RNA sequence: CGGAGAGGUA
């Protein structure tokens, strides 16, 4: 990738396999020469450490580094660890139609419902605006569509009242210590910008409102909807997985 | 100068850098010839070669 | 090292060095790795040593040892390829032949078509044939003109 | 007792202690050390001066040259700090030596002179430390934090038997140097002794014994006694020693002088040792098993045939007991060893080591430092002498002798850097006594042990870091040929030296960005106390026990001001009256109390000395004698509090604060708050914005005043006299007639930093809080920085808090906001943005800035001028194009997506030597109007003062009124007048005045050049407009607001002002909190801050309305009389009666928002004196009134608690945080969304998030959340285009980021592969 | 420490009881701290098991 | 390159439908290898999976 | 124990994504081991339905279907 | 885009 200074990234697997290439290529021609037996062994040598050191670098004592004295990033360095692709993009990943907000009370609420500003619940639900738009046929194509999203007529809004009607939202505090961290939510549309939270939730989030925040997930398909209703709402989730006892206690 | 107390003589060349030379080897310094004891320029010790 | 040694003789080879506080780290690795390969045929094992750490400078310019960003030897063949098949079809010159009955201005003040202009090498190399072969004024404000607008 | 600025408005002191030494300049630390970096020491042992004298003078290896060394000095900045921020270039100061190179002559003696060449050579760029504390590196404001670090010396410490599991304790210790490789001793659990260095494989101790030319006769002479047997007639006579004999269990007969001493098996008791030595006892016949386990001294070998028979370090049975006596050997020595007091833990060491000789010893020594190159002779012993003996690569500081000296319980606390034979052998010997039973180990976390590199000390290093390698440079240098025509400048590289010293101001772990939301929040980065960096330990590998509170922390090092998270307890900081000993350990003042009288006199002691004394409290009774008033008054003693008689204490506490930090003695009544929810109100305190009408705190500690005056964002009067002109951007202080100079006596005038932008993007600009024509004195405030209020702290508003639930609006921690908080912007914060568009240098060509951009309407042109550049004023919003710029074949800048805001400022930077467009030259003429307006008015205004001075001079001997004005004002030379002293002065002030002419002229042209040049700019981009946004963020739910005392909570609702509890006067309360935030956590520090703040509210109140019907002022001053009386015994004792009669009508003026109460931390305001002052007032003494509801209008039951509370608005907006995302960029190894809000991220659905929806059973949420929304492209474009198309429904497929998987262990020799 | 603090939050605490007050109350939070990090890693294990 | 560690002729257009050379621009042609450098014409995302 | 019950599975990739990846793949690659999918950690990698809840009916009729 | 480092919120 370019550094945007007309000069390329460092990019170390494709330092290795340069390195790798070019001792190869070397020995190809030194071993074609027919050239002394002393000359060829520390060519193969050097090339079994340039092998050794893009399949699995620091496995040996010796690591060999580019810059900042830190050894390159073989190959076996990149799935490794809690940066590899095992625990950084495989088991848990980053996710479209998503938001995140600081939390205030808002004790109006029912137990199955949350508020969700006005701004949050324009831009996670684009598509199904876009949908709803060229339905009423507003505007017969999406770039149309965009602009008149975009500008924010009064007409869109009565198609989030319309969009948001029966659709959960998945809220979820950042330590998910158990089931009851992750719990869907009808919304409730706020002129504001902080998602209120049933103030009978805060003790299955274990959350206080002195500062906190929560992400909001949206789920897509019918499946997925009917899947928040019946298992993730939170009129389900009353009794503790831990124990019998009643998580909605009165705080 | 490392050990030695001495004397010695104040020469100013260009760019304010002092030469000091010895009082034993005074001989070495002449007095100047252009008729210009006003209009004397003035070297610079070292060269200009840097 | 290598100038002693010459005939059956044993010959020695002393590097004196200053008193260690005053030497640079890369010196002492210097000195050890020479005061290593005492032995025979060393000096290919040496040299492309020398090689790998310092780099071959580029392939196509000045400047023999460091890394410095050189044209690709893959990308140097067919560039060269291309100046061989355009030169020989078109029978040109060498630029040194454009060099030779060259009446002389050096003014010893730049002269010649900067990099970032005309990055083709080759091009760049037609252009100057093209020119230093022009024998009208005219075809040097042609040559002006097509320059201007490519 | 008053100055004449203090009387606008007297903060209220309570407090009874009276106090002996006021609060030091809060930024002593950091101006000192770099003040001990940059002055001329004449002495030579600081700064720059030490760094060049034990480097210099620089003998060449011929020796027939030498380069030394003269003086130092540091030239003028080349900007000022307003350019050097502006401009983007490090504010630094040239530093020039006068070096001095002598030349040799050859064939002369050893010693001559041919020449000597000195020349000012210019090496280094020093940044310079500007007024108060900050650098300026980039054009960024950083701060470098003090280091506390483990002192080099030598420490006993040993692991509690955390190895070994047999309860072994393993005693070791470390001579730690300042600058050099370490050196460990240990103990195997074999009760060995075995050394290491630089953390290296172990090796026996008895290596580096032998390696220092001992020899194993001298080592057991070193470590060991001697017992003497002498061989005669009868069986093996031996002198014994009855001290010796201390506590073993007998083995035979004690006999001697045919009297039964002893028997065996016994004891020896302290009264047999006693009847030994009563009857003399002095030799012994002894049996023969007894010497068939002792080891003999030295060599004793046989004469004739020269065979060794017993050798050193060996044990002595019958065989060789009869060949050394065959041998003619008398006389034996062998070990006094023992088994509980002097074990023989170097002869198993000895035993073990595989080393006979020295040689070999350095030869494995060289084996351990680097591996391969097999050792030769010299190589080992040069190894081994530069490696701890050379003054090159191995020293203790003058820190690190005193500390050693002090553990080995020397005397002389000097000596060398480096180490020394007997220095070694006497830590061995003291590791040997620890482990035996006498002495004692240290602890690493005592604040005798640690101490402080501030920025001085810090930098120095990296300056002598560099000056090694100049002079290593010059050394070459000068043995390369041609000495005689070599001259100094073309001898040494001004480049090591900036290297070094930019390397560590810009980019270290110790040199960071400065906080600069506040002036508290400066004021306390700087006095911090890291224990991170180099040299120091590691964020999360650090213990229990380093991150806690020592008791030796009492007065140094604050304990309740530190951050919470994965850095508690490493990142303190100072105390307030804390210094910096000599050593750059930790001192604390104290009282001297003599015979019985604590005296005024204080002593500074460090922690070593704290622990010997016994020092009082500091809130401990004493009545005017400076006599206790108990008999066991709580002092402390060994770090163990206890109750002391009355007759026995030597020092005492200067004042109750001392414990506590700067940070956390702003807030009132810290004594009732938990300790917990205040370290919570220090570091909410730190992040609280400044607002855009600072408000006072009607409840502080009286350290406000400190904190606004020291952090120097207070423009603060030099030189006292009348202010001649007040403006909102710049004062002008005519100084007074006995402040003047006589030479360039002139006036003061005080530019006023208007809305700039500070680091954490909040408006720092000043207002003038003096009138036209008034009086100031030095050291008297003349412009309120942000947030502080007539130069005092006021970093929030305060407001009507009332403590009740209401309808659950403030369930948690949440609060309830009136809507006149937002209706009178009281926390409307102005926030300014530097929005950066840069022009690129790319392929096919550059980017113009024109206004030239297609598909955009002229709407989109209508803020852009003809240049391009948006107009200064234009009010955008997101989306708008402040800069409009093109891509050869639309890059223009844009407003980020959601913020408003007007450009205030346009900054246009351009590369030399490319044409500046349109807008540039509007921008550097208006820049050009300005400088030369400005310093036409320094200099007329100048003129004003020399002219003023010049004829109110003349009063006697040469007054004629007329003859001033009959010629103008210029010629007031050649009038007729005495030439005497008044004409000396005259000429003197007209050659003063013709200098102000020509420094005027030099000065406007230099700064015409310095304008119009060119600016050095990254390769690669060719200029650089920078717009600058003013945003006024007003308040909304969401917002993080706080009290002092670690209160947080979001605001929950902006409730309209006649839902809000009025009480039965009908004002409304502005702020409604929760009680129940209280009794759990317990700052009970709020609720008495609320009762005192409804008392001076009360006050300020009765004073508005005595004010708002005219009433004359006999009566103001005597109810301001009453109201600062009052306090129960208080140390303020102002009177009224001395004031002018019409700035009691300013002090009351000043009053009627209501009257400011100092409470000091641990000396406040008791309840009684809150009670007395509620009731001054007229308002109920129990501290709650009854309030009716907003809405129903009925009275709440159970009258509540309403007051004035100081709430901060932290820098946790919500318009920051909130963000949301549908669709947008995604990554590219792994093709999943971007991450952040700088980019359009989403949220990252981690592992627990995924375990969460496992345990339910929504398998289908799971794959969309991980192969559509995420992941699968060929899914998640199909998907779109499903919901678009009204069918919410989803093709899976399989994630990318898997596919990446498989490419990447597919692309080791591994085949993963999908089976069918 | 044999001596108590015998003074309550309604009355102040003196200089040395509040010192040490931190002594215990500053171990909580470096505890919470650590402990939290710990107990992560130890749920993670668990959930990997099952 | 020609066949250096990123190539054309081995991994894949770099430009989607396209040919190194420009000698095929559009999708029309799917599948044909061009002659004077030798890209197979196709999608760009086999640049990933090759 | 919990650390070492979790590496010892029949699953290579429910002990690859757990700690020490490089022993598990070397040691279950030398074996020539496969996978089966028979789990909730790795159709979490492999990116399809979980076979525990609404998954379970899909997992049935699809080992039914074979 | 990577690397190093600093700090902060829950
Ligand atoms: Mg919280
Ligand atoms: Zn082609």
């Amino acid at each position: 990738v370019p550094l945007d200074g007309g000069r390329f990234a460092t990019s170390d697997l494709n330092d290795l396999y340069r390195r790798v290439i070019n001792r190869n290529n070397r020995l190809k021609r030194l071993l074609d020469l027919a050239a002394p037996d002393i000359i060829v062994r520390n060519e193969k040598r050097m090339l079994q450490e340039a092998v050794d050191a893009l399949l699995d670098n620091g496995r040996r004592g010796r690591a060999i580094t580019g810059s900042n004295k830190r050894p390159l990033k073989s190959l076996a360095d990149m799935i490794k660890g809690k940066q590899g692709r095992f625990r950084q993009n495989l088991l848990g990943k980053r996710v479209d139609y998503s938001g995140r907000s600081v939390i205030t009370v808002g004790p109006y609420l029912r137990l199955h419902q949350c508020g969700l500003p006005k701004k949050m619940a324009l831009e996670l639900f684009k598509p199904f605006i876009y949908g709803k738009l060229e339905l009423r046929g507003l505007a017969t194509t999406i770039k149309a569509a965009k602009k008149m999203v975009e500008r924010e007529e009064a007409v869109v809004w009565d198609i989030l009242d319309e969009v948001i009607r029966e659709h959960p939202v998945l809220l979820n505090r950042a330590p998910t210590l158990h089931r009851l961290g992750i719990q869907a939510f009808e919304p409730v549309l706020i002129e504001g910008k902080a998602i209120q939270l049933h103030p009978l939730v805060c003790a299955a989030y274990n959350a206080d409102f002195d500062g906190d925040q929560m992400a909001v997930h949206v789920p897509l398909t019918l499946e997925a909807q009917l899947e928040a209703r019946a298992l993730m709402m939170s009129t389900n989730n009353i009794l503790s997985p831990a124990n019998g006892e009643p998580i909605i206690v009165p705080s | 100068a490392g050990g030695i107390t001495g004397e010695y003589l104040m020469l100013t060349y260009a760019n304010d850098a002092k030469l000091y030379v010895p009082v034993s080897s005074l001989h070495l310094i002449s007095r100047y010839a252009g008729g210009a004891e006003e209009n004397a320029p003035l070297h610079k010790l070292g060269g200009d070669a840097w | 090292r290598g100038r002693v040694g010459r005939s059956h003789h044993q010959a020695y080879a002393w590097l004196l060095t200053p008193h260690p506080k005053a030497m640079t780290t890369d010196a002492q690795k210097r000195l050890e790795a020479i005061a290593s390969l005492e032995d025979l045929g060393a000096g290919f094992a040496l040299a492309t040593h020398d090689l790998e750490i310092r780099g071959a400078g580029e392939l196509l310019g000045e400047e023999q040892s460091g890394s410095m960003e050189t044209i690709g030897f893959s990308l140097y063949m067919e560039l060269l390829e291309n100046a061989v098949d355009a030169l020989k079809a078109g029978r040109e010159p060498s630029l040194e032949d454009l060099t030779s009955q060259q009446t002389e201005v050096e003014l010893r003040m730049p002269s010649l078509l900067p990099d970032d202009f005309i990055p083709d090498v080759n091009t760049r190399l037609s252009f100057y044939k093209r020119i230093a072969s022009a024998k009208t004024e005219n075809e040097l404000e042609e040559i002006k003109v097509e320059l201007i607008d490519r | 007792v008053y100055s004449y600025t203090e009387k606008k408005r007297i903060r209220k002191d309570f407090g009874k202690r009276p106090q002996v030494l006021d609060v030091p300049y809060l930024l002593s630390i950091q101006l000192d050390s770099f003040q001990k970096f940059i002055e001329q020491d004449p002495e030579g042992q600081y700064g720059l001066e030490a760094a060049f004298r034990s480097v210099f003078p620089i003998q060449s290896y011929s020796g027939n040259s030498e380069l030394q060394y003269v003086s130092y000095r540091l030239g003028e900045p080349v900007f000022d700090v307003q350019e050097c921020q502006i401009r983007g270039v490090t504010y630094s100061a040239p530093l020039r030596v006068k070096l001095r190179l002598v030349i040799y002559e050859r064939e002369a003696p050893e010693g001559t002179v041919k020449d000597i060449k000195e020349q000012e050579v210019y090496m280094g760029e020093i940044p310079l430390m500007t007024d108060n504390g900050t650098f300026v590196i980039n054009g960024t404001e950083r701060v470098i934090v003090s280091q506390l670090h483990r002192s080099p010396g030598v420490f006993f410490d040993s692991d509690k038997g955390k190895t070994h599991s047999s309860g072994k304790v393993l005693y070791n210790a470390r001579i730690i140097p300042y600058r050099g490789s370490w050196l460990d001793f240990e103990f195997d659990p074999k009760d060995n002794l075995f050394v290491r260095i630089d953390r290296r494989r172990k090796l026996p101790a008895t290596i580096i014994l032998r390696a220092l030319n001992y020899t194993t006769e001298q080592i057991l002479d070193l470590f060991f006694e001697k017992v003497i047997f002498e061989i005669r007639d009868n069986k093996l006579q031996m002198e014994l020693v009855p001290e010796r004999l201390r506590g073993e269990t007998a083995s035979f007969d004690i006999e001697a002088n045919g009297k039964v001493y002893v028997e065996k098996g016994r004891r020896i008791t302290a009264r047999h040792i006693r009847q030994l030595e009563k009857d003399d006892v002095k030799l012994i016949e002894v049996p023969v098993e007894y010497i068939a386990g002792k080891v003999v001294a030295k060599d004793y070998i046989d004469e004739s045939t020269g065979e060794l028979i017993c050798a050193a370090n060996m044990e002595l049975s019958l065989d060789l007991l009869a060949k050394l006596s065959q041998s003619g050997h008398k006389r034996i020595e062998t070990l006094f060893t023992n088994d509980l007091d002097h074990g023989p833990y170097i002869s198993e060491t000895l035993r073990v080591d595989p080393t006979n000789d020295r040689l070999s010893a350095l030869v494995e020594i060289y084996r351990m430092m680097r591996p391969g190159e097999p050792p030769t002779r010299e190589a080992a012993e040069s190894l081994f002498e530069n490696l701890f003996f050379s003054e090159d690569r191995y020293d203790l500081s003058a820190v690190g002798r005193m500390k050693f000296n002090r553990s080995l319980l020397r005397e002389e606390i000097e000596g060398s850097g480096i180490l020394s034979k007997d220095d070694i052998i006497d830590v061995m010997k003291k590791l040997i006594d620890i482990r035996n039973g006498k002495g004692e180990v240290d602890d690493i976390d005592h604040l005798g042990n640690r101490r402080i590199r501030s920025v001085g000390e810090m930098a120095e290093n990296q300056f002598r870091v560099g000056l090694v390698r100049v002079e290593r440079a010059v050394k070459e240098r000068l043995s390369l040929g041609d000495l005689d025509t070599l001259m100094p400048q073309d001898m040494i590289n001004a480049k090591p030296i900036s290297a070094a010293v930019k390397e560590f101001f810009g980019s270290s772990q110790l040199s960071q960005f400065m906080d600069q939301n506040n002036p508290l929040s400066e004021i306390t980065h700087k006095r911090r106390i890291s224990a991170l960096g180099p040299g120091g330990l590691t964020r999360e590998r650090a213990g229990f026990e380093v991150r806690d509170v020592h008791p030796t922390h009492y007065g140094r090092v604050c304990p309740i001001e530190t951050p919470e998270g994965p850095n508690i307890g490493l990142i303190n900081s100072l105390s307030v009256y804390a210094q910096t000993n000599e050593y750059g350990f930790l001192e604390t003042p104290y009282r001297k109390v003599t015979d019985g009288v604590v005296t005024d006199e204080i002593h500074y002691l460090s922690a070593i000395e704290e622990g010997n004394y016994v020092i009082a409290q500091a809130n401990s009774n004493l009545d005017e004698e400076g006599h206790f008033v108990e008999d066991l008054v709580t002092c402390r003693s060994k770090g163990e509090s206890s109750l002391f008689s009355r007759d026995q204490v030597d020092y005492m506490d200067v004042s109750t604060q001392q414990v506590v930090s700067v940070g956390a003695s702003l807030i009132p009544f810290l004594e009732h708050d938990d300790a917990n929810r205040a370290l919570m109100g220090a570091n909410m305190q730190r992040q609280a914005v400044p607002t855009l009408r600072a408000d006072k705190p009607l409840v502080g500690t009286g350290m406000e005043r400190a904190v606004a005056v020291d952090s120097g964002v207070t423009a603060v009067a030099k030189r006292g006299g009348v202010v001649q002109y007040v403006d909102a951007s710049r004062i002008v202080i005519k100084v007074n007639e006995d402040e003047m100079y006589p030479g360039e006596a002139g006036i003061d005038i005080y530019n006023l930093t208007k809305y700039t932008r500070s680091n954490q993007n909040t408006c720092i600009n000043q207002m003038p809080c003096v009138s036209l024509g008034e009086p100031v004195e030095r050291g008297d405030v003349l412009a309120d920085g942000p947030s502080t209020d007539l130069g005092e702290l006021a970093l929030g508003q305060n407001m009507r808090v009332a403590f009740m639930p209401w309808n659950g609006y403030n369930f948690e921690d949440s609060i309830l906001v009136s809507e006149r908080v937002v209706q009178e912007d009281r926390f409307t914060t102005i926030h300014i943005q530097e929005l950066a568009c840069v022009s690129r240098d790319t392929k096919l060509g550059p980017e113009e800035i024109t206004a030239d951009i297609p598909n955009v309407g002229e709407a989109a042109l209508s803020k852009l001028d003809e240049s391009g550049i948006v107009y200064i004023g234009a009010e955008v919003t997101g989306g708008d194009i402040l800069v409009g710029k093109v891509t050869p074949k639309d890059s223009s800048l844009r407003v980020p997506n959601g913020v408003s805001g007007t450009v205030i400022d346009v900054q246009v930077f351009t590369r030399d030597g490319v044409e500046k467009d349109k807008r540039a030259l509007e921008i550097e003429e208006m820049q050009l109007k300005q400088a030369k307006k400005d310093l036409s008015e320094e200099l007329q205004i100048l003129e004003a003062g020399l002219f003023s001075r010049i004829r109110a001079v003349l009063v006697a001997g040469g007054v004629e009124a007329e003859k001033l004005d009959k010629l103008p004002r210029d010629r007031w030379l050649e009038l007729g007048l005495t030439d005497e002293e008044k004409q000396n002065q005259l000429e003197q002030l007209a050659e003063q005045y013709d200098e102000l002419k020509h420094e005027f002229e030099k000065k406007l042209e230099a700064k015409r050049r310095k304008i119009t040049q060119g600016d050095d700019l990254a390769p690669g981009v060719l200029k650089i407009v920078k717009v600058y946004l003013a945003v006024k963020r007003r308040i909304q739910p969401g917002d993080k607001m706080a009290g002092r005392h670690g209160n947080k909570g979001v605001i929950s609702k902006i409730n309209p002002i006649e839902d809000m509890p009025y009480d039965e006067n009908g004002t409304p309360v502005d702020i409604v909190l929760n009680p129940l935030g209280v009794p759990s956590r317990m700052n009970i520090g709020q609720i008495l801050e609320t009762h005192l703040g409804m008392a001076a509210k009360g006050i300020g109140d009765k004073i508005n309305a005595m004010l708002k019907q005219q009433q004359e002022v006999a009566k103001l001053r005597e109810f301001i009389q009453r109201a600062y009386d009052l306090g129960a015994d208080v140390r303020q004792k102002v009177d009224l009666s001395t004031f002018s009669d019409e700035e009691v009508m300013r002090l009351a003026e000043n009053l009627r928002k209501g009257m400011p109460i100092a409470t000091p931390v641990f000396d406040g305001a008791k309840e009684a004196e809150i009670k007395e002052l509620l009731k001054l007032g007229d308002l109920p003494t129990s501290g709650q009134i009854r309030l009716y509801d907003g809405r129903t209008g009925e009275q709440f039951e159970r009258p509540v608690t309403v007051g004035y509370m100081y709430m901060l608005k932290l820098n946790h907006l919500v318009d920051d945080k909130m963000h949301a995302r549908s669709t947008g960029s995604y990554s590219l190894v792994t093709q999943q969304p971007l991450g952040g809000k700088a980019q359009f991220g989403g949220q990252r659905f981690g592992e627990m998030e995924v375990w969460a929806l496992e345990a339910y059973g929504a398998a289908y949420t799971l794959q969309e959340m991980l192969t559509v929304k995420s992941d699968d492209v060929n899914g998640r474009t199909k998907m779109y285009k499903n919901i678009v198309d009204g069918n919410h429904q989803m093709e899976p497929g399989m994630p990318e980021s898997f596919n990446v998987l498989l490419k990447e262990i597919r692309s080791l020799g591994i085949n993963i592969e999908l089976e069918d | 420490i044999e001596t108590p603090i015998t003074a309550n939050f309604r009355e102040g605490l003196n200089v040395l009881q509040y010192f040490i007050s931190t002594h215990g109350a500053r171990k909580g939070l470096a505890d919470t701290a650590l402990k939290t990090a710990n107990s992560g890693y130890l749920t993670r294990r668990l959930v990997d098991v099952a | 390159e020609r066949d250096g560690l990123f190539c054309a002729r081995i991994f894949g257009p770099v430009k989607d439908y396209e040919c190194l050379c420009g000698k095929y621009k559009r999708l029309k042609h799917r599948g044909v290898i061009c002659e004077k450098c030798g890209v197979e014409v196709t999608q760009t995302k086999v640049r990933r999976e090759r | 124990g919990i650390t070492k019950a979790s590496l010892a599975t029949e699953s290579f990739i429910s002990a690859a994504s757990f700690q020490e990846t490089t022993r598990v793949l070397t040691e279950a690659a030398v074996a020539g081991k496969r996978d089966e999918l028979r789990g909730l950690k790795e159709n979490v990698i492999v990116g399809r339905l979980i076979p525990a809840g609404t998954g379970y009916a899909y997992h049935q009729d699809r080992m039914r279907r074979r």
